[PDB]
RNA sequence: GUCGAAUUUGGGUAUAGGGGCGAAAGACUAAUCGAACCAUCUAGUAGCUGGUUCCUGCCGAAGUUUCCCUCAGGAUAGCAGAAGCUCGUAUCAGUUUUAUGAGGUAAAGCGAAUCUUU
RNA sequence: CUAUCUAGCGAAACCACAGCCAAGGGAACGGGCUUGGCAGAAUCAGCGGGGAAAGAAGACCCUGUUGAGCUUGACUCUAGU
RNA sequence: GAAGACAUUGUCAGGUGGGGAGUUUGGACAUCUGUUAAACGAUAACGCAGAUGUCCUAAGGGGGGCUCAUGGAGAACAGAAAUCUCCAGUAGAACAAAAGGGUAAAAGCCCCCUUGAUUUUGAUUUUCAGUGUGAAUACAAACCAUGAAAGU
RNA sequence: GCGUUGGAUUGUUCACCCACUAAUAGGGAACGUGAGCUGGGUUUAGACCGUCGUGAGACAGGUUAGUUUUACCCUACUGAU
């Protein structure tokens, strides 16, 4: 739970801070329209906003399926997939995160 | 296949005031309920399956092609280690159930169409969420 | 109290202990389930603690269709300008 | 809390142990009650626990077999001591060598079969 | 008003032997063993860390061819009717 | 006054009878094939994949005949799918069933005769205390079956 | 080295807000700490409701009521001759 709120809250800093192309004003949705092309600029937030959601899935999932291990050796590797199918989210985001 | 032993996916379960009755068990390992499912009551029923270990939908991999599709589990057929956990349905690793086939439309001899196959699990689902199921071709 | 006995019963009407007149010959096995799950020092029932074999046999009726069902019955921006461009 | 009554209490008297009495708690019945106390049968029974009183010398074990409503115990076999008896080089031995048997395991083999040709 | 000090009176629990620690091994977490740190008579008032200090051959869980109380078409009987 | 050869009382007999009395309320257990099992044998675990509490007057005996599973080439109907016929066929068939052996002028398939699936009691093998129970093997004395005969 | 809070809902830690703040970091010491406290909750006997049982009673369960009580001993520590 503690590493999946980890990625959610850099992701709430990505989501909050870009200035939301749609409804600024009709000039600075304009100049961005021409400098930084509007399909890729919504394209690649709503890829992260997707990003988001999935690691909330993830979370939810691996802790409500570990409470039922009843052994060290079970509880442990639902805690290292519950790390890697982060780390899958991740890698295939790398290249939206360099554009942004 | 590694050997199961019952000592796990049975869990005892001390019911009452005084923990004192060790009846009850409870699988804790994973399984496919059915559609229509309707649990016993609670006075009437033995065995337990836990509502969060039902995996309905599994990766299914198929050899030729190469291709990884996400389809929903139908029936469980085939469970090593006893007959008994074919009715449970514990789903380990080499249990081979009835997964249909729908997106991917398939042409039979005739060309009626098929519609579902059987493919066998290849990874224990208490490690991951994942039920990955190779088709056999 | 002649009648009223477990040999002269059965004989008018035509093996688990705690038969009687009351509920049944198979509710004893039933309602003995409750107090089932005990070891006695023999395990307990349904934890036998034991390694079975697990063996798949190769069988010819596999790896075919389930059942049938018949004819009768049933862009992306990404491409052109990726990132950088 | 209750305090004029289904109240509180003295004396007399009635009910005695598988019985009494109970506006019911298995309560109470002489500091004892899911069955009073006293003496006898009685030194009741225990496959369970604890203890077992002087010295030196010699020999010296077993946790294993089969059977038992047997699994904290018995019976049987094994291992051990003691008494000795018939005889006196003797038949031998947790060992090698010569000769001759039986094996199908590791290796080898799938241009053997499908689990053994060697 | 005690505690505290004094005159008179004056018990009990408990007790193998007793009393400074760290580490190591170890019936699985030493007051004693082994290698270290140290160590000076006699003691008074507080104190509650430890002394597995003490209240209970444990209220908890298994065993016994050990009981008792209670229930029912368990077996065997019995007063009564 | 009432009642009367009935009640009552005595002794046996059936029915009822937790109101009461005494006591009890077990711990892969009997077996056969494969494997775990590591080249004599023996060897464990709530090891393991499977069988049995039956079945047959023949599916028990004896003698005579004959070759199976399977493929190739063919015959109005008739085709891959009955019957016919030939070439190859070490058993790939079959034997009441689990499983492991063994089996080709047979232990299989077909026909001929039958009751030894009998009587008397010993010796021996397996588990084993070398006790019992079970099952089995080789003889002797009979009396039989069968076959041309040896033999069984 | 030093510092890491005040409150709000259940026996509750579990789980999560409100505001302040430089910051509201994570852990251990028999999941520190009952012969320090607490008995709130953990475990008897009283009693009710629900399920199961013909029954005694047991619970899938919920609610309420409820006795373990040294220190003067040696050591440790804070003080005193």
């Amino acid at each position: 739970k503690y590493t999946g709120e980890g990625f959610v809250e850099k992701f709430e800093d990505i989501l909050k801070g870009f200035p939301n192309i749609n409804d600024v004003h009709p000039f600075h949705r304009d100049l961005m329209d021409t400098l930084y092309e509007k399909n890729h600029y919504k394209i690649s937030l709503a890829a992260i906003s997707r990003a988001k959601s999935l690691v909330e899935q993830v979370a939810r999932d691996y802790v409500r399926l570990l409470k039922f291990g009843q052994s060290l050796f079970q509880c442990k590797q639902l805690k290292r997939a519950a790390l890697g199918r982060m780390a899958t989210i991740v890698k295939k985001l790398r290249d939206p995160l360099a554009y942004l | 296949v590694r050997g199961i032993s019952e000592e796990e996916m049975f869990k005892v379960i001390k019911t009452g005031k005084s923990r004192s009755k060790s009846w009850k068990r409870m699988i804790t390992k994973h399984t496919f309920v059915g559609e229509g499912f309707t649990r016993r009551p609670v006075k009437m029923e033995r065995i337990i399956r836990p509502s969060a270990l039902r995996q309905k939908k599994a990766n299914v991999t198929h050899p030729e092609l190469g291709v990884t599709v996400f389809l929903p589990i139908l029936a469980v057929k085939k469970n090593p280690q006893s007959p008994m956990y074919t009715q449970l349905g514990v789903l380990t690793k080499g249990t081979i159930i009835e997964v249909n086939v729908s997106e991917l439309g398939m042409v039979t001899a005739g060309g009626k169409v098929v519609w579902g196959k059987y493919a066998q699990v290849t990874n224990e689902p208490d490690r991951d969420g994942c039920v990955n199921a190779v088709l056999l071709v | 109290g002649t009648g009223k006995k477990e040999k002269s019963r059965r004989i008018r009407e035509g093996r688990v202990k705690g038969e009687n007149f009351y509920r049944d010959s198979k509710r004893v096995k039933f309602l003995n389930m409750y107090t089932s799950g005990k070891e006695i020092r023999r395990a307990a029932s349904f934890q036998d603690s034991t390694i079975p074999d697990a063996r798949v046999q190769p069988d010819r009726r596999w790896f075919g269709n389930t059942r049938v069902i018949s004819q009768d019955a049933l862009a992306r921006i990404l491409d052109t300008e990726s990132y950088a461009d």
